[PDB]
RNA sequence: GGUGAUGGCCUACCAAGGCGACGACGGGUAGCCGGCCUGAGAGGGUGACCGGCCACACUGGGACUGAGAUACGGCCCAGACUCC
RNA sequence: UGUAAACCUCUUUCAGCACAGACGAAGCGCAAGUGACGGUAUGUGCAGAAGAAGGACCGGCCAACUACGUGCCAGCAGCCGCGGUAAUACGUAGGGUCCGAGCGUUGUCCGGAAUUACUGGGCGUAAAGAGCUCGUAGGUGGUUUGUCGCGUUGUUCGUGAAAACUCA
RNA sequence: ACGCAUUAAGUACCCCGCCUGGGGAGUACGGCCGCAAGGCUAAAACUCAAAGGAAUUGACGGGGGCCCGCACAAGCGGCGGAGC
């Protein structure tokens, strides 16, 4: 490529795939759950993993991830969610962030419980 | 926040005389624990990281704090790593040590901490003082009736004086004449893998 | 059509070091003559003379080889090339190799090595790095 | 007293109509960190073995660097079969910058501040061909003036010759406090 | 060259093409 | 004619001219800069604090006084909105 | 576990109790007054470890490992991927690494990314040479004499607010 | 790397076209041309963690060349037919 070329057209640069839309922004949005429920991933894993159905307030409907293994959720539920990408899962790409606003801390986690939202045992 | 552990830990860990006085060090190099007869992976960055932890823990300062006197050091025209060196050195309570009033360099951080010295007309208690040419160091009054201190004073035969150090003080004045410099220094590990770890 | 003269001489001295002959004949030209007269001082070539032609000049350049067919020049490559212009001034004054190589600027002086050109202070147009 | 290097280690294998005969391969680099460098490429069903291969490979095939203090001269650019790397000098108090490959290249080299960076073919073969091209294309000083006909001072800056001299009485002064 | 890359670029043309003959008609009559 | 002043800034009149591929005319976004972050370096992102300019004062216009007015805690009018 | 423990001792920072107590003011005023900060900062004396440490990770990338419970499960995961009772990759045990009054996760931006390649890339088969020519605007241009100093290049004044960045 | 190697895929400059992971798609919408067929310019959501180029070993081939085994051909007696 000459420079006249370069001058004449520019270099139009790449754009990066903005990742986690809903958010807009933000770290973490507020959630009122839809549906909640659990569904299987692909071939390999064979599992049956725990998904949300959440209506942020970006007015965006989203299928979200539970992590730990325990949850008081059901449909109207009031909670925080956060961002994450499972590779297991196909669109999946929100994650909710527990101990936040109904989400009651998993019990007898005391290793890694920052994440979990466990308090400390006495 | 000042470092609590066992001085035999991390000495048990890497293998190396810091305290000097460590019989269970000499009883007992292997790292301790359930594996403390096993086997480690060996790198490149392994060892980079073993050297800024036997100087840093030996001197009592945090890897941060020791950051910062690292981007001094590579901030001066001089060269990275025995600018440090002479940086790090130019600290108050290891110019005591190495003075020799002190048994641990716990004991000269604790000695500086507790303001029992007293540095040209002013209470100093800071354990990182920077000391440059000409400075007259006296101690404060009453240094005197520190009883461990008094059997210091009196009967301080452990490690030497090195050169650029001297006592002209019947109460124990110790004063700087030039600064340290590294082939004079003779002390372990030297900073080139602690360059090159920080400038990675 | 051609566009390129120094380049032209540049491409050509390449490719008779690579040929390994001994002397190479261009047409002739002012400028070739300050540069064949400059390489000369430098000392990769051995000496060159001015003969004629048909119509035009001609330069003859007679190449240096070391005594075990050591090629007395690595390699060569111009830069200031028709398009950009690749002017200096005397701040930046582009050295090659630690300083080993050579430049060729091109001076109210005239045609000015590196070393010579800082030292004068000024400075101007870019032919060619050498080395 | 030879350092030796392990900085390839692949799991290759032929098949034969029955099944899968494995292997193993290595890339070994010796130096005696003083300049003397040199390159094996073992092979066998036996790491040991493979290795030792390379090790005396590269001990014959030793290779003369252009040393200074701790620094080459000048920067080059070593281009290879698919790998490409660009060689600068650095001043001392820099480190040995490189990957694990050309690191483990110069450190075998004992060169403790200089630069490199890997621009393409990141397998660490093709990284060493390119790293050994450009050693091989360091040109000393000496060199030049002799084959150019001009004296070092025509051919060569300054700040070299201040560091030549001053790396010269110290290395008179290491071996008079070494063996005198 | 290999000839998948072809073959795929043969299916997508075919079957594009196939859905515009079965719509030869609405679209001409639609798009007035 | 008009202003502190040049000026289609306005006025009646004469010619029909002007701009544009170097992007007019349009749309989308957005306050600008000293700067801040990163980077070997170029360059990219970006405009917290502080400093300097621009614009705004519920919405949309206008004028007054006056050395000097987007006249935020002045006026007038029309809306919208709350109270008596 | 681990020199850790008590326990023989020492100094007691930093907190706490009580008295002393500020520059900021060559100021202002022609009045006896003039400190919100502020009775603090700073001191000086008394008692004594008495009032004080947690967080993430551990297969490699990336320094640090074993046992126990479930065993295609529940579950973890930044990538490879881990799990069908014997897991150093799941939850917990002890243990160890990292950091430290912070520690991890999240969100964006730069770098890495020579991954828009002016510095610094490519087009036979990996993505890439218009189906081939003529040609407008434009870009580029042989040899030599003379000339202008527009570019370019050299110095000096003017300028680049201050704050910034870096050296002392 | 295959391979090009004076008819260069190397040596250097001039000009131009063109590319920036695969798929979606050279598709949709809008437009220009076209009697029609349809051509040109030309995306996005969303999704995969690869798609791909060259060469090696093995196997395979209703590709080939050379060969052996009651493998077939020839000659015999059986199974499958009934009883146990």
């Amino acid at each position: 490529p000459t420079i006249q070329q370069l001058v004449r057209k520019g270099r139009r640069d790449k754009i990066a795939k903005v990742k986690t839309a809903a958010l807009k922004g933000s770290p973490q949005r507020r959630g009122v759950c839809t549906r909640v429920y659990t569904t299987t991933p692909k071939k390999p894993n064979s599992a049956l993993r725990k998904v949300a159905r959440v209506k942020l307030t970006s007015q965006v409907e989203v299928t979200a991830y539970i992590p730990g293994e325990g949850h008081n959720l059901q449909e109207h539920s009031m909670v925080l969610v956060r961002g994450g990408r499972v590779k297991d899962l196909p669109g999946v790409r929100y994650k909710i962030i527990r101990g936040s606003l109904d989400t009651q801390g998993v019990k007898n986690r005391k290793q890694a419980r920052s994440r979990y939202g466990a308090k400390k045992e006495k | 926040a000042r470092y609590t552990g066992p001085a035999t830990r991390k000495s048990r860990r890497l293998g190396v005389d810091l305290v000097g006085g460590d019989q269970s060090f000499e009883k007992r190099p292997y790292p301790p624990g359930q594996h403390g007869r096993a086997r480690i992976k060996e790198s490149e960055y392994r060892q980079q990281l073993q050297e800024k932890q036997k100087a840093r823990f030996s001197y009592g300062v945090m890897e941060k704090q020791f950051r910062r006197y690292y981007e001094e050091a590579n901030r001066q025209p001089g060269k990275t790593g025995d600018n440090l060196l002479r940086i790090l050195e130019s600290r108050l309570d290891n110019v005591v040590y190495r003075a020799g009033l002190a048994r641990t360099r716990r004991m000269a951080r604790q000695l500086v901490s507790h303001g029992h010295f007293l540095v040209n007309g002013v209470k100093v208690d800071i354990p990182s003082y920077r000391v440059s040419q000409y400075d007259i160091i006296d101690v404060k009054e009453k240094s005197l009736n520190t009883l461990p201190f008094q059997i210091a004073r009196e009967t301080a035969g452990e490690r030497p004086i090195p050169s650029w150090l001297q006592v002209v003080g019947e109460r124990q004045r110790i004063l700087v004449h030039q600064l340290p410099e590294r082939a004079q220094i003779d002390v372990p590990l030297t900073e080139q893998l602690i360059v090159e770890l920080y400038s990675k | 059509t051609m566009t390129d003269p120094i380049a032209d001489f540049l491409t050509r001295l390449r490719n008779a070091n690579s040929a390994y002959h001994d002397e190479v004949t261009l047409p002739h030209s002012k400028l070739k003559a300050n540069i064949a007269e400059i390489l000369k001082r430098e000392g990769y070539i051995s000496d060159y003379r001015t003969e004629d032609a048909r119509v035009g000049k001609s330069l003859v350049v007679q190449l240096k080889y070391g005594p075990s067919r050591e090629r007395s020049i690595a390699g060569l490559r111009r830069v200031s090339k028709p398009g950009l212009r690749v002017y200096a001034k005397s701040t930046n004054l582009p050295r090659v190799l630690g300083g080993l190589g050579v430049a060729i600027i091109s001076t109210s002086s005239g045609l000015l090595t590196d070393r010579q050109a800082a030292r004068q202070g000024v400075g101007g147009e870019v032919l060619a790095y050498v080395w | 007293n030879y350092i030796e290097r392990v900085v390839s280690i692949n799991r290759v294998s032929k098949v034969v109509k029955g099944g899968r005969r494995f292997s193993f391969t290595a890339l070994v680099i010796v130096g005696d960190g003083k300049g003397m460098v040199g390159v094996g490429y073992g092979k066998a069903k036996e790491v040991p073995a493979a290795i030792a291969k390379g090790v005396e490979e590269a001990r014959k095939n030793f290779f003369r660097v252009p040393l200074i203090g701790s620094t080459i001269t000048h920067p080059v650019q070593g281009e290879a079969a698919a790998g490409v790397v660009m060689l600068r000098p650095a001043s001392p108090g820099t480190g040995v910058i490189a990957g694990g490959a050309a690191r483990a290249v110069l450190e075998c080299a004992g060169v403790h501040d200089i630069l490199a960076k890997s621009l393409g073919s990141d397998n660490a073969i093709n990284v060493v061909h390119a790293t050994v091209a450009a050693l091989k294309l360091l040109q000393r000083p000496e060199e030049v003036a002799a084959r150019r006909g001009l004296p070092i001072e025509d051919v060569a800056p300054a700040g070299m010759l201040k560091a030549r001299r001053e790396s010269e009485a110290l290395a008179a002064a290491a071996a008079r406090e070494g063996s005198a | 060259g290999s000839v998948i890359k072809k073959r795929r670029k043969r299916m997508s043309k075919k079957k594009h093409r196939k859905l515009l003959r079965r719509t030869r008609v609405q679209r001409r009559k639609l798009g007035k």
